[PDB]
RNA sequence: UGGAGAGUUUGAUCCUGGCUCAGGACGAACGCUGGCGGCGUGCUUAACACAUGCAAGUCGAACGGAAAGGUCUCUUCGGAGAUACUCGAGUGGCGAACGGGUGAGUAACACGUGGGUGAUCUGCCCUGCACUUCGGGAUAAGCCUGGGAAACUGGGUCUAAUACCGGAUAGGACCACGGGAUGCAUGUCUUGUGGUGGAAAGCGCUUUAGCGGUGUGGGAUGAGCCCGCGGCCUAUCAGCUUGUUGGUGGGGUGACGGCCUACCAAGGCGACGACGGGUAGCCGGCCUGAGAGGGUGUCCGGCCACACUGGGACUGAGAUACGGCCCAGACUCCUACGGGAGGCAGCAGUGGGGAAUAUUGCACAAUGGGCGCAAGCCUGAUGCAGCGACGCCGCGUGGGGGAUGACGGCCUUCGGGUUGUAAACCUCUUUCACCAUCGACGAAGGUCCGGGUUCUCUCGGAUUGACGGUAGGUGGAGAAGAAGCACCGGCCAACUACGUGCCAGCAGCCGCGGUAAUACGUAGGGUGCGAGCGUUGUCCGGAAUUACUGGGCGUAAAGAGCUCGUAGGUGGUUUGUCGCGUUGUUCGUGAAAUCUCACGGCUUAACUGUGAGCGUGCGGGCGAUACGGGCAGACUAGAGU
């Protein structure tokens, strides 16, 4: 399912803007409720918490989808929270994102859902279609003279591409040179504290 | 029986437990006349018993009714016991 | 007697065979007594494997194939090289190669650029 | 590559030590709620009683025949000829011992793993080899009649066969004597002379259609029997055993064997738990755990055991003989009262028990099986569909802007705050359902018609799919059809107001409530989660609270009142040997699924396929001798005189 909220609420308890910008955060930046405005109490669950809570309404997995993924993460080599944002980096609604081909990350999620976007010449539909190196994801053909996709066009400035993927012209198809490492990764959260909550 | 090739199957069963029956109740008459000749101590009759008990003992073999080891089996102990007088 | 036959391993829908050497009084997915190749028939022209040299064992002492299994010792020349026919080869045809992840992906670069 | 803690003994503290909670899981049930799809899965209790339909037949190329269909001819205007394609009933062949179900019984060689069989069997299949030869008497069916209420049954005539019966010759049947190879004690295999013996079947052809028969050497498969080792509770069960333990002579069996029997001998088992009681199908695996362990045996796969209860056999290569037989017992139904018939723990289904578990579905298209030369027929195996959120996985319920922070709601230190960019409005996109429309892969096959001789093989066509007019593709209209549930004192994320005043009631812990309750009931707000959320039950974790990994005993639970001593456990110094323990290597095995790793296919994922690991072990070969042990010695420090 998805959560289809107010984005703003879950963002100002979590004490981090979440979405790019916003203006209705930063007026209240503290947390929502009749009893917003108290200090919390420090306690070491709610940090380990409340940044699994970042994780998920970032990237809009629900918690039975989001377990496991840590499930494998803990279980490939290397690290455990470089190899949890490595599978959820290659979502396919977020390499949209991250391409310019959307404003914010629920409408990179309906292109994706409503059958915008092939990927080898395959139509996709699913937003947790986790791609790999060396995947293009084109686009349809009725996708284009389309009034959410050539707003995608001129607007390819404001936000750069990131160094493991890489957008080409005027046909608008990703690329994907390898999978993104930690460097290339836009931080919001630290990632040795939802390892740190599944082990409880 | 409900099944019409096992009415079939029964009377099929009947006819060759009465020939079986018979054919083994032979035998057992064809041993016991080598035993009431081998226990007198004639060694002239049971010479002549032993290879005509020995025969049919074979030829029940071919037909199906004992097994060709049960065969072999009971002609070496009346073989055996001709040797002893 | 001894069957060469097909066992039925795959999903719903999606029936991937393999080929057993197994027993006439056995359920399809009992034990075999040494499975030997498999048969898909959901690929475009199929996807067929025999081991043959040991399909040529169990043929040269007595195993009795299944009347699919026939079909496909024909097409692998495993049967035709038994009996003595003069179709030995292999009139078996394999799927033609997609171009593959690396070589699309670098073309798709010089088209754009 | 993987280990988290917290509350509660006291006025306070540190220990000991219980109890309780936060995690995961389920063949679940229950409460509230409910959109869809993929894929799994569903009588855990009464191995309780079962209405109805179906779940094993096939062969005319084994045989006599002609009830049905189709013809040639003939007559009557509905009778003939089996000779004639075809075929009801009947004889014969093979199958019916597989396939499917259940877990009552079994503490056992039942099962797991590894060996043995010089102690055995093995239909159909493959292959080497010899052979297929003389004859004989019947009966089912038919027809005519007798008995019985029925189920069934008697008698007389009459016809076959690859049915049945008797001879001929044919070594792996036997007896005695040898030879040559072998070893592991009985012995085993290969051979020689002499003496006794044992088989069978024919049918069909558009004329090279084609199918078969018997005896034997050897393979393949399936099975039997025996042994090492391993997997529960109980000593408030300590004497069990007389065919019991061993021998000889016979009987028996496919085979060894007290398996059976006669006689002789006096043994066998047991504190390393015999005899007894309780419970239980076992295993791969499943759930948990960092692991070692602990609980379990459900889907799927291997094995065992049983088929209304108890017993017995027959047939056969093969029998716990579910849908066979006979007998006794209990229960249901028929009867003319003499007698008869019946077994859902097959597939659906009904009653009952229960907190609880589904359709009297479709189809042989696919794969597997039975018979047949083959075409085909049979297959409730199976392939799929129906129903239940029962579980897992995936996706939707809108998106981008947007303060006049509108009304309303609750709180307010009456200034405001908050639900809240959330709605309003503007604008954009149609995934799913919805309407219309094209429409499969599963089918390099199964059949008929042409080239190919044959077998085989494409050039090449006809028709053939239960799922299914489904999955998926295309096009249409509009944000349009679609969100809940528990919790908010601490553990434990998340607080105020009003109502109620030891009342009503809450709670897992210990506590809450006695007129300002963050703990009870409502409302606003929050939080977790999401088509689910909570509760109950059960199991593991936390529990280093059974401690091998990994604890203790002066005073916390805990040293026998003290010694002597049997079984057992452990052993100083040193030389040589053996290679059982230990250790190295190599081969065989540790089935497939599952599990971890790497990639591939379903739009992804779950699911699925392939390769490598894992499979801790066990068996055979060949190395090592430091340590433990065995064997043969030595020494004097321990011990004793
Ligand atoms: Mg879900
Ligand atoms: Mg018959
Ligand atoms: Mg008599
Ligand atoms: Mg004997
Ligand atoms: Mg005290
Ligand atoms: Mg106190
Ligand atoms: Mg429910
Ligand atoms: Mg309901
Ligand atoms: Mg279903
Ligand atoms: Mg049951
Ligand atoms: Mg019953
Ligand atoms: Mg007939
Ligand atoms: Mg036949
Ligand atoms: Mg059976
Ligand atoms: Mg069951
Ligand atoms: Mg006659
Ligand atoms: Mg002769
Ligand atoms: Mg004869
Ligand atoms: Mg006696
Ligand atoms: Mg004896
Ligand atoms: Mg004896
Ligand atoms: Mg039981
Ligand atoms: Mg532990
Ligand atoms: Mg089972
Ligand atoms: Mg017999
Ligand atoms: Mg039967
Ligand atoms: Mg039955
Ligand atoms: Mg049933
Ligand atoms: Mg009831
Ligand atoms: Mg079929
Ligand atoms: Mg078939
Ligand atoms: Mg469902
Ligand atoms: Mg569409
Ligand atoms: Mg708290
Ligand atoms: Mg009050
Ligand atoms: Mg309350
Ligand atoms: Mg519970
Ligand atoms: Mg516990
Ligand atoms: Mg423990
Ligand atoms: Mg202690
Ligand atoms: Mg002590
Ligand atoms: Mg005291
Ligand atoms: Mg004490
Ligand atoms: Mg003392
Ligand atoms: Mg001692
Ligand atoms: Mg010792
Ligand atoms: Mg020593
Ligand atoms: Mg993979
Ligand atoms: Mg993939
Ligand atoms: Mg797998
Ligand atoms: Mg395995
Ligand atoms: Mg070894
Ligand atoms: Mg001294």
């Amino acid at each position: 399912a998805r959560y289809t909220g107010p984005v703003t609420r879950k963002s100002r308890r979590l004490r981090t803007d979440l979405v790019g910008g916003d203006q209705a955060f930063e007026k209240r930046p503290y947390p929502p409720g009749q009893h917003g405005r108290a200090r919390i109490k420090e306690s070491e669950y709610l940090l380990q918490l409340q940044e699994k809570q970042k994780a998920r309404f970032t990237y809009g997995v629900m918690e039975k989808q989001f377990r496991r993924y840590y499930e494998e993460a803990v279980r490939q080599p290397g690290k455990t929270g470089e190899e949890l944002l490595k599978i959820l980096e290659s979502r396919l609604d977020n390499v949209i994102y991250r391409a310019g081909l959307a404003r914010t990350r629920r409408m990179a999620r309906q292109l994706v859902s409503h059958g915008h976007f092939n990927v080898n010449g395959v139509h996709v539909n699913v937003p947790s279609y986790r791609v790999s190196q060396y995947d293009i994801v084109d686009v349809r053909d009725k996708s284009l003279n389309t009034v959410p996709f050539q707003i995608a066009r001129e607007t390819a400035g404001e936000r750069p591409i990131p160094s493991w993927l890489q957008v080409v012209g005027e046909r608008q198809r990703v690329l994907i040179h390898q999978l993104p490492e930690r460097a290339q990764i836009d931080v919001p959260l630290t990632e040795q504290l939802i390892v740190e909550y599944y082990s409880k | 029986a409900n099944i019409k090739s096992q009415q079939k199957r029964n009377r099929t069963n009947e006819r060759a437990r009465l020939r079986n029956k018979a054919v083994k109740s032979s035998l057992r008459t064809a041993v016991r006349a080598f035993r009431e000749a081998a226990h007198a101590g004639d060694k002239a009759k049971a010479a002549e018993l032993l290879a005509s008990t020995n025969r049919k003992l074979d030829k029940a073999a071919s037909k199906g009714v004992i097994h060709k080891n049960q065969a072999a089996n009971k002609k070496s102990a009346l073989a055996q016991a001709l040797n002893k007088l | 007697a001894v069957k060469i036959k097909l066992t039925r391993l795959g999903k719903i829908r999606n029936p991937q065979y393999r080929v057993a050497v197994a027993d006439a009084r056995t359920r399809r997915d009992g034990r075999a007594i040494e499975v030997i190749g498999r048969y898909h028939p959901k690929e475009e022209p199929s996807l067929i494997e025999i081991n043959s040299e040991r399909a040529q064992y169990w043929l040269s002492v007595g195993a009795q194939p299944t009347e699919p299994v026939l079909k496909l010792l024909k097409i692998t020349g495993d049967w035709q090289k038994f009996k003595g026919l003069p179709g030995a080869q292999g009139r078996l045809k394999v799927a033609a190669p997609k171009p593959s992840k690396l070589e699309v992906f670098n073309a798709a670069l010089a088209a754009a650029d």
